[PDB]
């Protein structure tokens, strides 16, 4: 519904540390101490598109990403203020929806940054500054462009994509539906 | 310097 985001960091900082070798849970406290959003609740699908975008992200900056760390500085907590310059352009420059992939992106990698340094402790802080930045500031914008579920509308998870393509193939049809959006409680 | 340029920058190249 909406501490959904927190998710779509978590899930993406995860991963970073898994390629490194890290643990995040290790280093966490975000849903560790704490229950925020669901293991996937909408985001099961927006999450599964924000990896996938994400990961375009990534390689495109890898180039720097590596020699970056000296720019940030990245260190104790004022790394948020490292990649505060980033994401102030970030925002400002066009908060689109993949745009927003490069948040959580860099995000998830400035996690890593820290942990580069021996210094995993951030991996939870940066979670939550990311989540809470995107709940407070990215998060209207979000839902003036639909939302998270539009997200994987249009840039949305496309291995899951073929992977139900290939029976669509054959066009499976005769799928009638009497239900009407997302409903809450 | 960069990264709040470089990733405002390569940021806008997440589509093409
Ligand atoms: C110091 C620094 O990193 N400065 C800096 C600033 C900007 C960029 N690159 N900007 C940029 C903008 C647009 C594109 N392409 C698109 O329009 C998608 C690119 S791309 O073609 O490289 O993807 C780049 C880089 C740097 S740099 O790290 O110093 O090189």
């Amino acid at each position: 519904m909406s501490q959904s985001n927190r998710e779509l960091v978590v899930d993406f900082l995860s991963y970073k540390l898994s390629q490194k070798g890290y643990s995040w849970s290790q280093f966490s406290d975000v849903e560790e101490n704490r229950t925020e959003a669901p293991e996937g609740t909408e985001s099961e699908a927006v999450k599964q598109a924000l990896r996938e975008a994400g990961d375009e992200f990534e390689l495109r900056y890898r180039r720097a990403f590596s020699d970056l760390t000296s720019q940030l500085h990245i260190t104790p907590g004022t790394a948020y203020q490292s990649f505060e310059q980033v994401v102030n352009e970030l925002f400002r420059d066009g908060v689109n929806w993949g745009r927003i992939v490069a948040f959580f992106s860099f995000g998830g990698a400035l996690c890593v940054e820290s942990v580069d340094k021996e210094m995993q402790v951030l991996v939870s802080r940066i979670a939550a500054w990311m989540a809470t930045y995107l709940n407070d500031h990215l998060e209207p914008w979000i839902q003036e462009n639909g939302g998270w579920d539009t997200f994987v509308e249009l840039y949305g998870n496309n291995a899951a994509a073929e992977s139900r393509k290939g029976q669509e193939r054959l066009e499976h049809h005769h799928h009638h539906h009497l239900e009407h959006h997302h409903h809450h409680h | 310097g960069c990264v709040g340029r470089a990733l405002a920058a390569f940021g806008d190249c997440i589509n093409r």
